[PDB]
């Protein structure tokens, strides 16, 4: 998982983690990732949380 | 005991110009790092600005040239400058002055703009 | 952290591979973070003194 | 140090520690300061 992709992917409007910092998800193996892809109005940005 | 005179707010019309300024009185330190937090109406409060007792300033939004801050030594005192003020700014204000002990806080000052 | 240090320097701090340049946005957030305390919440994130 | 009857005596670093030693009379020496900035911003 290299994520460094994904930080220069492109200006993002949220990028908030919760229960890990950014920082450390390049030296933190885990088990597995899920990636969840949909898209949503500005103002519901906020509820994804 | 600290005190955090605010004054300056109010209604202003769109585009308008006013001076924020609030005074720190009582028992301070010498670090003394102040600032500027916005409350919106129901929402949560974030940091305007910042500056330090070496000048040295940072700036936690997109509004530069809109918002400026001037240091008085002398007295020890911040002030703000409002100018080309647009609706999206329309919250209370409070300075911050985070210090070296105790953090402390304003009581409040209304600043609406509209049109 | 060393032991019984404190650190005050509120720094903006750049929160990915955007630089802040004094400009806090994206990927570029503050260090310092408010707690959201709010008496609905039960056990384990109410605010402890 | 001498005095004659610009600036020529900058301060010193603490470092670690200081060992001050002097062969001259009590009322010559009088005193120290100690800071990190040396001004207000400072204890």
């Amino acid at each position: 998982a290299d994520y460094s992709v994904i930080y220069n992917f492109a200006p993002f409007f949220a990028f908030k983690c919760y229960g890990v910092s950014p920082t450390k998800l390049n030296d933190l193996c885990f088990t597995n990732v899920y990636a969840d892809s949909f898209v949503i109005r500005g103002n519901e940005v906020s509820q994804i949380a | 005991q600290v005190q955090l005179q605010e004054s300056g707010g109010g209604l202003v019309q769109a585009g308008g110009s006013l001076r924020l300024s609030c005074a720190a009185s009582g028992s301070i330190f010498s670090p003394n790092t102040m600032g500027w937090f916005r409350q919106a109406l129901g929402k949560q409060r974030e940091g305007v600005a910042f500056i330090s007792s070496i000048a040295s300033t940072s700036y936690w939004l997109p509004v530069k040239g809109r918002f400026t801050i001037t240091r008085d030594n002398t007295k020890n005192t911040v002030h703000l400058q409002m100018n080309s003020l647009i609706p999206e700014d329309t919250a209370v204000y409070y300075c911050y002055a985070v210090d070296k002990s105790q953090d402390y806080w304003g009581q409040g000052t209304q600043v609406t703009v509209s049109s | 952290l060393k032991p019984f240090e404190r650190d005050i320097s509120t720094e903006i701090y750049q929160a990915g591979n955007k630089p802040c340049n004094g400009v806090a946005g994206p990927n570029c957030y503050s260090p310092l973070q408010s707690y959201g305390f709010r008496p609905t919440y039960g056990v384990g994130h109410q605010p402890y003194r | 140090a001498i005095h004659v009857s610009r600036f020529d005596n900058p301060a010193l670093p603490f470092n670690d520690g200081v060992y001050f030693a002097s062969t001259e009379k009590s009322n010559i020496i009088r005193g120290w300061i100690f800071g990190t900035t040396l001004d207000s911003k400072t204890q």
